[PDB]
């Protein structure tokens, strides 16, 4: 189905056109991630999130190179934590976008779409300059970033975040006013604080609803406590205020793109630490502790002291956690990935009741939901 | 800190009341759309020529793989297993033995390129530069056992792509 | 006086300081037939008759929230609300009774 | 609270096919020191592991294919009783070999020059 | 860009901004794509002296949990798991959209 | 230095060669076989032999970073050659 | 009667003559070694075991010094870290960049020990040494460049298998081993020195280049080539 | 040892929720042959479904009796809702799996399986 | 300075101790012990038929307003009697904490349902149900959330083998996808990689 | 090349009619361009 996301089934009782009940059966794209994780070792468990939630990819990079940093009692660089930031803001961008043209093209417009894809499509250019892929990156890792930027990136970055003000300008002209939009989205799936607190929704679920809540600012990780951003606040707890707030903020991360731009710092990218981060290949191709460590690294893996840990952080989707727990080995026992969207699919059916057919299509785009990390 | 998105109220007096009547009464919002789709209509199309115009690329680019050797013909492989150690999906079979002149080379190198997720360890952890993503990309099959590679087969790509792959690695062997 | 909470679900009480007493007093009244030494009991009754005070001795609703640092007085009464359920539930389940039961003897070892 | 005068069985819960129930002999065993490494971290918590089965050649490709879904399962217990415990309770045939530790010896550098031993060694 | 000065006046006319000065399209305003080669930084632990890793060792000094309470093992006040949340400031950028 | 089986099949530098009953050669029918011209063993064989005036010396490959790692080898016996085991390299000290 | 000796503090009973080692491997702790086999004589030269007592001024060898009544024997001190990686940084300075083409690869004493007891970084800017590949017939395979002079196989051959044909010729940085001649070490215990090898210098032949430790499956199976049942 | 019991008490109530779930299935099959469009009998059915309750008969705790009920429960609710296909449906069936031989001498002739 | 090391809060771990022990003499009844890990998060360990009192403490109780319901996933130990460890990740909004809360239970013991405390644990009750096996008492809803239809055992278990026991195919005789055996072209390789020297001391178990 | 076309469009090639033993007037690839033009045409550098 065009507006189902391709491996949801959703079972819907209908009296006319009004849904009695939604029963949405998922688990089509489920794939095993996490006994596949238990069966690899921690690098390559990378790309596992990676493709998780593969539209906010370096997101999903951080939050478990987070939760491993965590366990292991090390620490990225600043440059390091400087260009995490930068590419999660990136990230932010690609996913919004993302969710906005799709919602609207559930909805019925297309034109958005195709402007902000080629938006998109630029990014995807940034991503493939410092990772070689265009999307499933692997580029944060575990001690930091794999390489250093390339010698033009930042101008590159700085030319796309001056021109891009104007697309959000141009993508607001056919949305924010437009009474046929308005009529779509204002009162429809109408969510409650404390139903969306109970409920388990994270991240724009709960700051449309009106909760002031956000782990960037809460619960600040690498450097997000050294920039300075707003946090949109919704006050109808609907899809129009939901869209609102999706768009305000892809105008704060423009504002801490730009942050991050003029802050950028000197030095390494990972933690200078060969037990945990692999030497440089010269350094590996004259010194035998480098050689040696390189060896180790790539065929065994660093050890991590044993340990659970709950790690999360605020992806564009909401509140992404890892639960990792370590045995002392070189591979993960045990690894529990929180997806925001897994709740607010749960979720789904209380904000649809009393609704139509399209007015559910509506109440899953503003959802945002992505069944690769519904279903992991 | 936060903003409201949405906590405006509109103002009473009359000429805002007749204004928004007119918005109402007169689709002034939608003529506005149409005319921000007409200005997009008279922009220039964002679409390349392809196959005759490639997108850019870099060269930190994953795509098919290849094994290298060196300049004076040698295969620079030593059969070592670091990229059959680190491969995420398990897409790498090595056997190896040693040579008739007594050098440590491999005899099979499998590369299942439905398995592989062009993740780009095996060239990290590769300790001479033997096995490399080169740069080309359009190699789709019609049959699923073209996709199963071998060492033949690699070291054809490597010797067809060699003057790319050695500009790229050399373009790009400074950052790593 | 305010408008909105801010908050969709939650209404606007037009008397904040009378609801507050009488939760506050309910609470106060549930929590006598929890035993005196029970270590739920001291602490509820602690912060009950602290913020219990202040109702009593604040008149200006912003000043209120600030003192009780609980977000805003809806907030505040919601969670005296829940406080008020929460005693009744723990005088049914009473919880200060010693351990039900002590685990197996390596059952949170780690790592294992 | 009931009382079941019954021994632990969940093979009718675990979902395992009849034949793996049935024909599979485990072994319970604390792994052999790698003599290539003088270390003993790999020699402290029991294993528990199928018996292997038949791996024959692809036609294509020459890998090595199999049929049995238990080759790579390898179980981790702190102690004997609790492996045994886990292989009754799921219904396998076990074979438990009991832990070999090496006996204590008498090391004295002394002994290298003894007056009229044989230990005296003729290099260093 | 390439076009006719009255397709771009009738393109700013219908869009309301002037279009010439943000682009979408990227005309020599990038970056070469060959660039001069780089000389990155070493690093904090690249010392030849004063530099054991018993002490920069992140990983050795992990510890296992600290065991407040075990069961097998005045008035004190009610405590918090933390301080409770200051209230947010609203923005003096741009408080309303 | 590509060698051809009795068969017709073209023999690859590993000595890989189906059997005359074979019946995989099927699969070659209508097709062709994957075979590496190039053999580094006779390229590696082409290569002469570095005389250098040392007891000890160090191979890289050639590049220096874009090589091997940097070995070490030790050219005391007359009676054959040193060879570096990363590139096949062999090196000798100025005899007679 | 025992005697009462400490290790970390906690109180462990030996008898007398026992080693720190042995005292430290009774509580639970493994020292690291290169030189030291149980089945071997004591040699104590490779200095990887050295420990701390609480109050000695000076580090001992741990695999030869006998335990005295009363002592602590302080194994992660912080002169037992920092004497363990100036060993490693000794060995490894000289040893050669062969790990992609060593048999020895994953299942290496230098490279766990390195990886768990010393530096992650060199400090050796000089030349390395190249030694003469030795030949003692088709079992064994000499790359004696890797050879961290431990004296295993000597004192293993002498010993062990009553052949007497293994030594150290020469003194200092040069000090080599080998049999001086062309002499092939033919015996019946000739694999043992395959096994009793740290690293890499001594290797299987007939396994050569074949396959890594971590590839493969281990069977636990007797022996059925003699009667003994090994 | 006293242990927390998940329904049923002691055995006989066991026996009486596994028959009440043995008539939900007896009277479903026709329903299920119906909506399905499945090829098989009736008949056919109801033997599938005594098969496979007789072969947990050797069950003799009533905890794992209860789990079992509840498993028969959610897979008849699959049905019902008509949640499964015709696929699973026929996958109670292995009507594509070749008989596996039983005796000694056949096995001895196939491979090396015990 | 110490680049490579990640600073350590001793001011959230003193009040993360504090706060262990309040809840901890509140709830003497079914708290068995209180930990914090060193890099700052408490942990609770109860009896396990204390799930529903204890969570609705921590959800209503003034001083512990844990109103979201993080996570809610298990863990299964084969070698302990009861091997699977039910862990509740709670956030405080209030007070910006978190909080996680650990029981146990085995393959035939029920663990009640805290889908009246809160509504997420209804999917993820599912989801715990439907990967290990463990039941749920009072549960609105209780099925499969992601296996297959008519899938049979429970895949996160430790004994369940990582390429199952069946796989899928379409059958051109019978015109319908088909079940049958696990047989694959190339077997998984089984790497051991532990390194056999131990790495960190500090975690070190006696050798009894 | 044209460098007034915005970036992407600013190099092109057209194919040959008849390449090793294949007409390819019509039938054009994206494979057909030898790896140095490819990695030209791709932009990894800025010299032809
Ligand atoms: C009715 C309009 C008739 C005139 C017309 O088409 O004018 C197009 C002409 C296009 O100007 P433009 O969009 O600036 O062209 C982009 C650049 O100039 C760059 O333009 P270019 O180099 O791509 O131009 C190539 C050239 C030749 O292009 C072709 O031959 C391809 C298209 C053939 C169409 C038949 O295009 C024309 O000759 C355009 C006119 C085609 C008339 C049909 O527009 C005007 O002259 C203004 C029209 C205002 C209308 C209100
Ligand atoms: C012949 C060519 C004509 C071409 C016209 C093209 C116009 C632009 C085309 C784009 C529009 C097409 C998509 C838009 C479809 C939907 C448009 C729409 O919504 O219009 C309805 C619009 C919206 O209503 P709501 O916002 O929902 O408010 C309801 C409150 N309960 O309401 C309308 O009815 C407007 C319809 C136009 C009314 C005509 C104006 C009346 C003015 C009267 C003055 C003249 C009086 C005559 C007497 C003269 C006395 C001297
Ligand atoms: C498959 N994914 C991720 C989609 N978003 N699909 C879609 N049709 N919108
Ligand atoms: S790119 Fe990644 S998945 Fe592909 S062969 Fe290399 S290591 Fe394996
Ligand atoms: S990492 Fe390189 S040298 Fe080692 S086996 Fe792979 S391709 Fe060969
Ligand atoms: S002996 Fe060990 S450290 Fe030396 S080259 Fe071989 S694997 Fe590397
Ligand atoms: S060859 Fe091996 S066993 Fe002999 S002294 Fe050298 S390192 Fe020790
Ligand atoms: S092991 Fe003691 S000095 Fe070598
Ligand atoms: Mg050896
Ligand atoms: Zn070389």
């Amino acid at each position: 189905h065009p507006a189902a996301h391709g491996v949801l089934r959703l079972v819907m009782e209908l009296s006319g056109e009004m849904v009695r009940k939604c029963d949405p059966h998922i688990g089509l794209l489920h794939r095993g991630t996490e006994k596949l994780i238990e069966y690899k070792t921690y690098l390559q468990a990378l790309p596992y999130f990676d493709r998780l939630d593969y539209v906010s990819m370096m997101c999903n990079e951080q939050a478990y190179s987070l939760a491993v940093e965590k366990l292991l009692n090390i620490q990225p660089p600043p440059r390091a934590q400087w260009i995490r930031v930068l590419f999660g803001e990136i990230t932010r961008l690609l996913n919004h976008i993302m969710a906005v043209t799709t919602h609207a093209l559930d909805i019925g417009a297309m034109t958005p779409f195709f402007w902000m894809f080629e938006e998109r499509e630029k990014m995807f250019e940034f991503y493939e300059r410092v990772s070689g892929a265009r999307m499933h990156a692997a580029y944060i890792r575990p001690g930091g970033v794999h390489q250093d930027l390339p010698l033009g990136l930042l101008d590159d970055i700085y030319e796309f975040s001056k021109n891009f003000s104007f697309r959000i300008d141009e993508l607001e002209e056919m949305l924010t006013n437009n009474r046929i939009w308005r009529n779509r989205t204002v009162d429809i799936g109408v969510v409650t604080a404390e139903d969306a607190l109970n409920y388990g929704f994270s991240g724009v679920m709960l700051r449309g609803s009106g909760i002031q809540w956000d782990l960037r600012k809460t619960q600040p990780y690498d450097v997000y406590d050294q920039v300075e951003f707003d946090v949109p606040i919704g006050s109808r707890g609907d899809c129009y205020d939901r869209y609102l707030c999706r768009v305000e903020e892809m105008r704060q991360s423009l504002r801490i793109i730009s942050q991050c731009l003029n802050k950028m710092p000197p030095g390494e990218i990972k933690v200078d630490d060969a037990k945990v981060s692999p030497p440089k290949r010269a350094e590996m191709k004259t010194s035998m502790e480098s050689l040696i460590h390189h060896f180790k690294l790539y065929t065994e893996g660093y050890q991590v002291p044993p340990g659970a840990t709950y790690t999360a952080i605020e992806a564009p989707k909401g509140e992404f956690g890892v639960y990792l727990v370590s045995d002392g080995s070189s591979r993960p026992y045990r690894c529990k990935i929180k997806a925001p969207g897994f709740a607010h699919l749960a979720g789904l059916d209380k904000m649809s009741k009393g609704h139509m057919l399209a007015d559910v299509v509506a109440i899953i785009g503003t959802q945002d939901i992505v069944f690769g990390e519904v279903d992991r | 800190t936060y903003k409201f998105v949405n906590m405006r109220e509109p103002s009473m007096d009359m000429k805002s009341v007749t204004d928004r009547a007119a918005q109402t009464l007169l689709w002034t919002e939608l003529v506005r759309g149409l005319g921000m789709t007409l200005s997009y209509l008279f922009r220039e199309p964002a679409t390349i020529n392809y196959p005759f115009e490639k997108g850019p690329l870099s060269p930190r680019f994953r795509g098919e793989h290849a094994l290298r050797r060196y300049p004076s013909g040698e295969e620079r492989c030593i059969a070592c297993k670091l990229c059959e150690a680190v491969c995420p999906a398990q897409a790498i079979t090595i056997e190896a033995e040693p040579r008739a002149d007594g050098s440590r080379r491999t005899t099979r190198y499998d590369i299942d390129m439905t398995k592989c997720i062009y993740c780009g360890f095996c060239q990290e952890a590769c300790p001479v530069d033997a096995i490399v993503e080169g740069p080309n990309f359009e190699f789709s099959t019609e049959t699923h056992e073209e996709l199963l590679y071998n060492k033949e087969k690699l070291l054809n790509n490597g010797d067809k792509w060699e003057a790319e792959i050695a500009a790229n690695i050399q373009a790009d062997y400074l950052y790593r | 006086l305010k408008k909105t909470t801010g908050l969709v679900g939650l209404a606007v009480c037009e008397t904040p300081h009378e609801r507050l007493k009488i939760l506050y007093t309910k609470i106060l009244d549930v929590l006598g037939q929890i035993p005196k030494n029970a270590a739920y009991r001291k602490y509820t009754e602690q912060i009950t008759n602290e913020k219990l005070g202040m109702v009593k001795a604040e008149p200006d609703v912003k000043k209120l929230e600030e003192q009780l640092q609980g977000g805003q007085i809806e907030e505040v009464i919601l969670q005296a609300e829940n406080e008020l359920s929460l005693a009744r539930k723990m005088l049914r389940w009473k919880p200060w009774e010693p351990l039900v039961e002590e685990p197996p003897a390596n059952q949170w070892k780690w790592p294992i | 609270l009931i009382a079941v005068d019954e021994k632990l069985d969940i093979t009718t819960l675990t979902g395992v096919p009849e034949e793996h129930i049935k024909t599979r002999k485990v072994r319970i065993f604390v792994p052999a020191r790698n003599n290539m490494q003088s270390g003993v971290n790999n020699t402290k918590k029991w294993k528990m592991e199928f018996d292997t089965r038949e791996r024959w050649e692809n036609p294509l490709m020459g890998w090595s294919s199999t049929a049995d879904p238990l080759s790579n399962l390898v179980l981790t217990f702190s102690t004997k009783e609790d492996a045994v415990a886990f292989a009754e309770k799921n219904g396998w045939s076990f074979d438990v070999e009991e832990r070999k530790v090496p006996k204590p010896k008498s090391k004295s550098y002394g002994a290298n020059f003894s007056w009229n031993k044989r230990t005296r060694v003729s290099t260093k | 860009a390439s076009a006719t000065r009255v397709i771009q006046l009738l393109r700013n006319w219908a869009s309301g901004r002037d279009l010439q000065a943000k682009l979408q399209l990227r005309y020599q305003e990038i970056s070469k794509r060959t660039q001069p080669p780089p000389k990155l930084p070493v690093g904090p632990s690249h010392k030849l002296s004063n530099n054991y890793y018993c002490t920069r060792d992140g990983r050795r000094e992990a510890m296992p949990p600290s065991i407040v309470m075990s069961s097998q093992k005045t008035e004190k006040k009610a405590v918090t798991p933390a301080p409770p949340i200051k209230r947010w400031e609203l923005s003096k950028d741009q408080p309303y959209l | 230095g590509v060698r051809t089986s009795p068969t017709g099949e073209k023999v690859t530098h590993t000595g890989q060669a189906y059997d005359d009953g074979d019946y995989r050669r099927v699969r070659f029918s209508d097709r062709q076989k994957e075979v590496n011209e190039n053999f580094a063993i006779d390229l590696i064989a082409e290569q002469p032999v570095s005389e250098v005036g040392s007891r000890v010396i160090s191979c890289d490959g050639g590049g220096g970073a874009l090589g091997h790692p940097r070995v070490y080898i030790n050219l005391d016996k007359e009676t054959k050659t040193g060879t570096c085991g990363y590139c096949g390299l062999q090196f000798r000290q100025p005899h007679h | 009667n025992l005697i009462e000796v400490f290790v970390d503090g906690q109180s462990v009973m030996v008898e007398p003559g026992t080693t720190v080692l042995q005292a430290c491997e009774k509580v639970g702790m493994q020292i690291p070694r290169f030189c030291y086999h149980e089945r071997l004589s004591v040699a104590g030269n490779c200095r990887m075991c050295l420990v701390e007592i609480e109050k000695a001024p000076k580090v001992v060898a741990a695999c030869a010094m006998p335990v005295m009544k009363g002592w602590n024997i302080l194994t992660n001190s912080e002169k037992s870290k920092k004497a363990r990686e100036g060993v490693m940084e000794f060995l490894l300075a000289n040893h050669p960049l062969d790990c992609p083409i060593c048999d020895q690869g994953g299942e290496c004493d230098l490279q766990d020990q390195s990886m768990m007891f010393g530096s992650d970084r060199s400090r050796f800017l000089e030349g390395k040494r190249a030694v003469e590949d030795k030949n003692i017939g088709p079992l064994v395979k000499t790359i004696m460049t890797r050879c961290i002079q431990c004296t295993r196989c000597i004192r293993f051959a002498s010993e062990i298998a009553g052949v007497d044909d293994l030594g150290t010729t020469g003194r200092g940085n040069d000090m080599q081993v080998g049999t001086y001649i062309e002499k092939m070490f033919m015996s019946e215990l000739s694999g043992n020195i395959i096994d009793i090898c740290p690293v890499g210098a001594l290797t299987s032949k007939p396994y050569a280049f074949t396959a890594r430790p971590w590839e493969t499956r281990k069977t636990e199976s007797i022996d059925v080539m003699d009667a003994v049942g090994s | 040892t006293s242990v927390k019991p998940i329904f049923s008490r002691d055995m006989n109530e066991a026996k009486r929720r596994v028959r009440e779930l043995y008539r939900a299935w007896y009277r479903e099959v026709p329903n299920t042959v119906h909506l399905f469009q499945l090829d098989i009998s009736v008949k056919q059915g109801r033997d599938k479904v005594r098969e496979m309750f007789m072969k947990n008969a050797h069950v003799t705790d009533p905890r794992v009796v209860d789990l079992l009920v509840i498993k028969g429960k959610m897979e008849l609710e699959e049905t019902i809702n008509v949640w499964k296909q015709r696929t699973h449906i026929m996958r109670f069936f292995h009507e594509t799996e070749a008989p596996r031989p039983t005796d000694f001498l056949s096995k001895f002739y196939v491979g090396h399986d015990p | 300075t110490r680049p490579t090391i990640r600073p350590r809060n001793d001011v959230v771990h003193k009040q993360l101790s504090a706060f262990g022990q309040y809840v901890a003499e509140i709830l003497p009844k079914y708290v068995q012990q209180v930990q914090v890990s060193c890099f700052n998060e408490l942990e609770i360990f109860i009896h396990p038929d204390g799930v529903i009192p204890v969570l609705t403490f921590l959800r209503d109780h003034t001083n512990a307003q844990f109103k979201s319901l993080a996570d809610l996933t298990a863990v299964d130990v084969p070698t302990r009697q009861n091997r699977f460890e039910i862990v509740y990740n709670l956030l405080s909004l209030r007070f910006n904490s978190r909080i996680r809360v650990k029981t146990y239970t085995d393959e035939l013991t029920p663990i009640e349902s805290s889908v009246t405390v809160y509504k997420a644990a209804n999917w993820y009750e599912r989801e715990i149900w439907d990967m290990f096996g463990v039941f749920f008492a009072n549960h609105p809803d209780l099925r499969r959330i992601l296996t297959d239809y008519g899938f049979e055992g429970h895949p996160f278990r430790k004994d369940f083998p990582l390429s199952g026991y069946v796989e899928l195919r379409y059958d051109d005789e019978v015109k319908r996808v088909v079940a049958e055996p696990v047989e694959l072209a190339q077997e998984f390789r089984k790497f051991d990689l532990n390194s056999p020297w131990e790495a960190f001391p500090a975690y070190r178990q006696p050798p009894e | 090349e044209d460098n007034k076309q915005f970036f992407g469009r600013h190099r092109w090639v057209i194919y040959t009619t008849e390449m090793n033993g294949r007409d390819t007037f019509w039938d054009v690839d994206g494979s057909m361009v030898p790896p140095e033009w490819h990695r030209w045409l791709h932009c990894m550098t800025d010299d032809p």
